[PDB]
């Protein structure tokens, strides 16, 4: 039961209090909780906003800053935030150029963020949504209708964050995020489960040398469990899965702020195919040594080359975690030169810090 | 179960297994050059020592190693076939035999504990080493810095109670020879300096024993008195050249002489010079300095 | 077993190949293995060099780049590199302006780097050494004579890296890092042992809700084991040990390149007191949830405040790890104004990246 | 029956039976004091060698001896009980072990043959000695007369391949330490002569090296330039006194100066002297003498 926590219902208010003390470039609001850039509302730009359960640090709180999110709304551990939070935060950050809500595809998130959106709209706020469904592992999971939203949310928050920074309009930002969402592909595996503090018990259990293949970031069941053999052949099947389950047709809905209604929009993903150009993110799910990630990356670059994909940028680290879970995820996101140009743009958040 | 080995195992246990063995890291030829050169003094002493020990111990199966402070094999000798059986485990010129590399073993444990140490059989952490006995003793330098190891390896069934002390006695000779060898080196450098001083005088300078034998003569007095520098040393002064009345008296009277005009005869040629003579009173009798000033 | 590896002897190679592919601004050499800046020798400035066993990543490999290390020498997992690697690596990075070796205080490292120093000198490379001994927990550990060198090595690598970059001479670099090493204090705890992949068994084992207090980064025994009580009790008693064990007198050894000899130097540490300004590093030892580190940080600021220490800068994350060990270290480094200017100076390495 | 033993047996055969044993002659207490003290050089080295040999060999049944050139046992150590066994036959401090006394044995043959030797079992002339093995190595003198022997004795069934080379590795240490120990003493005597020479010059003389640090200052340079002899040593020249500008240009350009008049400033006082400066070019760089002539 090896957690560095105090009182089990206080966990979050200590962690967030710490975050606020660590980063005076961030503001922690009380009653209700949300986090904003210490200098919001930043007048003149699309305010970019996201959130979900806590337990995924640094996602989303660690991405607040210049060239990424404007503010984020954490809920309890592994639970979506409530509309009053999303609403109140999105109004703290509103710049006058509308507000873009990024949402991970999970029932609670979808539901709450949608209702916040309507709430915001009714208060005379231009506002629209991007939905993230990168996890290619299972369809309709425990907490999700369709494909779960995992690590690619970080890349999209970064690339969209950087467009907003530049001067791009609300629709411009939105369609970038939607475009990018049909180009990212993710899969994760676990060798040992996370444990949520309030529960007291591991969120699943694996026998010896068994892995949860295609795990999700709230400790959802994956495709199956199957003997962990070696890091090589794990990366191999993960990579093949990304290609095989790449092709994907489905319905995501966004907020048409003109008509004031939820626009249904069917849309297709293309498999990554010979000749493509990708940002790759080898992402620690919580408690995998960084050292082993580079082993995973090593095998990935071998597989990528073998199937004609060019890795143009990478990230290797804990970017989108699942409390203390031992496992990792691989994301691949198709790019072009406009996209890379946005990648190389400045970002100044506690978790991503490059550029002038 | 020695308190030493016990600790060594607690160090090894955390980070290696007993049944695995990989060829221990070897320093590649070119930079082995710089590792070997760095020890010429130690190695030229240690090899002589080892060729002798081997010479009076052959025939027998064992090998003899000299390692540096880092457990790096500098040179190996002894039984050809034994060196090769060990060579078949990766023990080669420039192989590192550290504890982290090959686990618990005298090759590394002696240096660690600071005294002669013998490991044999299954005292060794790695199983590959179980039919071996290793003896090693560390050696220190002028300052007291570990500076190498002498080691002896042989099939375990064959170790003798003399094997450990053999490495210790050799470590003693090499260590103890380095320290006193370099004290010579120093007090010899001091001579060359003090000579070069007298070699650099303005005056000719010659000195001799209370008994009458030339002790020192410099290039300059060598030319002036037409003597051969070397061939002159230790030879009686009056047999070297015939001295003038005044000097005879002043040697006898143990008197000093200041800038006196004096005439010497060297091997039938007479040389006129102006001299200063000074008694050097000691316990064993009076020496002398004669200075030949260049007019 | 939850090791993301292939064959047990390849894990180091695999992971090094991974690092080199991921970061093309670094060069991987083979026979023997070392890692340097792609652009070395950088002619003109003091070459800054460190190393030790693998298993601590990002340290030292993640800290190679402008404004920090010129190169590193990784050795085996938890094993000093052998002097031949140190030797050749320092010959690869020689700037013409001296080479500064940073050596963590461990038997193996000390001996190996010391010999490599003498090797270089004989080859006529101006060189001197700085030794780190921050771990206040135990005098003479399993692998250490004196105090252990842990996470403060990372601050010192950055600060000295910045002086080197700026243009300061070998001497002032060494004097700086040497001052620094008398002002940094560190202590670690573990709630779960690391397993080194080659041993196959945990490197120690703790009973239920029991921690190894004042652990070291190769899984060396701490001050003791003691029941884990709360995160607060833990940070309190970690913090009280940094004061109580603050004051400390010992002999460290540096190479006097002028005299061609090891000059010993007795020096004392001052315990942090009221009025001191510090940099604080809350450091994941491997498998502590980032979330939790912030919780630690939160308690750390309360304790600094009430003792009159003014935290000026911080780092929070996985900076000096012990494979998959569940714990964290706290480093506090005493600073003045020149020090902070060096801190804020640019840095461009795979693990620390800020500034223009 | 190698030629060596065979020859030794022809010596004993003439004058001595194989079965009778006389306890060999032992030197009286008072006179053994002078035998021992005469060897203090050898013994202080040897006893140290052997204390070590023993500590790292214990427990084992054997004895180690140091003998002198007449085969007199000077000191012994090793296994209490083996010592006692040998002692009962009459191997004691002061016992002579020459060939004419105890027959063919390494204790004597080593010396006779000039090299390390081992005799065991019935190679010994006297049957009493048939359950012993003896290894001995002779050790020689500065100018090369026999000076002593290091020996190891043990029960015949327990000799090891290492025993002879162990006595050799000890004789080597003791021999070589004596050899260089007296090389050192003689180059140290030479050092003093050369000193006593410079010390009784007419000028004051000073030197520093290529690093610019005082190496030699004599009684008269020390008075004249108002320096304390010993504390000035080793110390950098321009910190010791203010060099006149002429000197600095001539050390920078490495030129000599004949009888130049120049001002020195030592500790707040100005001193005038007339000086000669000579480069001493060597392979590590240029040293210099300064001579200070009295007016």
């Amino acid at each position: 039961m090896k957690k560095l926590i105090n009182d089990v219902q206080d966990v979050l208010d200590e962690q967030l209090a710490g975050l606020a003390k660590a980063h005076p470039s961030l503001t922690l609001h009380q009653d209700p909780v949300y986090v904003t850039r210490a200098d919001a509302p930043v007048a003149g730009k699309v305010a970019l906003l996201s959130g979900g359960g806590s337990g995924h640090e640094p996602m989303h709180c660690g991405y607040i800053g210049q060239g990424m999110l404007s503010g984020a709304c954490p809920g309890e551990i592994f639970t979506s935030p409530t509309p009053d939070k999303i609403f109140e935060c999105a109004m703290q950050v509103d710049g006058g150029e509308g507000v873009l809500l990024i949402i991970k595809n999970y029932t609670g998130d979808i539901l709450n963020f949608e209702t916040a959106t309507e709430l915001l709209h009714d208060s005379g706020v231009k506002v629209t949504t991007v939905v993230i469904d990168d996890d290619v592992a299972v369809k309709d999971s425990l907490y999700t209708a369709g494909r779960r939203g995992v690590a690619n949310t970080v890349l999209i928050e970064k690339l969209v964050g950087a467009a907003a920074e530049r001067g791009d309009s609300l629709d411009a930002c939105a369609e970038l995020g939607r475009k990018l969402n049909n180009q990212g592909h993710s899969i994760g595996i676990a060798l040992g489960a996370c444990t949520v503090p309030a529960a007291g018990k591991p969120s699943f259990t694996l026998a010896d040398n068994e892995m949860e293949f295609g795990v999700g970031i709230h400790g959802e069941p994956g495709i199956d469990r199957r003997p962990f053999s070696s890091l090589d052949q794990t990366v191999d099947e993960m990579f093949d899965t990304l290609l095989v389950n790449g092709s994907y047709h489905r319905t995501l809905r966004f907020w048409d702020y003109q008509q004031g209604s939820w626009q249904e929009e069917q849309q297709t993903k293309q498999p990554l195919q010979s000749g493509d150009r990708v940002i790759a993110l080898v992402n620690n799910l919580g408690a995998t040594p960084l050292s082993e990630l580079y082993g995973v990356y090593n095998r990935l670059t071998t597989r990528c080359q073998q199937a004609g994909l060019t890795i143009e940028r990478n990230l290797i680290g804990a970017y989108c975690t699942s409390l203390d879970m031992t496992g990792f995820s691989i994301t691949l996101l198709k790019v072009d030169d406009e996209t890379l140009a946005l990648w190389d743009a400045p970002v100044h958040t506690p978790a991503l810090n490059w550029g002038k | 179960i020695s308190p030493l080995i016990a600790t060594s195992w607690e160090r090894c246990n955390k980070l290696m297994k007993r049944e695995t063995w990989n060829v221990p890291h070897q320093a590649q030829g070119v930079t082995f050059a710089s590792i070997y050169r760095r020890k010429k003094a130690m190695l030229t002493l240690g090899q002589a020592a080892l060729e002798d020990a081997w010479e009076y111990m052959a025939p027998r199966e064992c090998a003899l190693f000299i390692l540096d402070e880092t457990a790096c094999i500098l040179s190996r000798n002894g039984d050809p076939q034994t060196l090769q059986q060990l060579s078949a485990l990766g023990f080669n010129d420039g192989t590192y035999c550290a504890e982290g590399i090959i686990g618990t073993c005298a090759l590394s444990l002696a240096a660690i504990s600071g005294q002669a140490v013998k490991t044999m059989a299954d005292q060794h952490f790695k199983q590959v080493l179980w039919n071996w006995a290793f003896c090693a003793t560390p050696l220190f330098d002028s300052k007291g810095r570990l500076t190498g190891t002498i080691a002896l390896a042989c099939p375990v069934e064959q170790t003798t109670a003399a094997d450990l002390p053999l490495t210790l006695a050799i470590a003693r000779e090499v260590g103890n020879l380095l320290l006193t060898d370099s004290l010579l080196a120093e007090t010899n450098r001091h001579l060359n300096q003090l000579n070069a001083l007298l070699e650099s005088m303005d005056d000719g300078v010659i000195s001799w024993d209370e008994q009458g034998n030339l002790q020192f003569i410099n290039a300059q007095a060598a030319r002036v008195l037409r003597l051969d520098a070397t061939a002159s040393q230790g030879r009686a002064i009056t047999e070297l050249l015939t001295l003038p009345a005044v000097l005879q008296q002043a040697i006898k009277q143990a008197h000093p002489l200041k800038h006196v005009e004096a005439t010497f005869e060297s091997q039938h040629q007479f040389i006129d010079a102006v001299i200063t003579l000074k008694p050097i009173i000691e316990t064993q009798g009076t020496s002398f300095i004669l200075l030949l000033h260049p007019v």
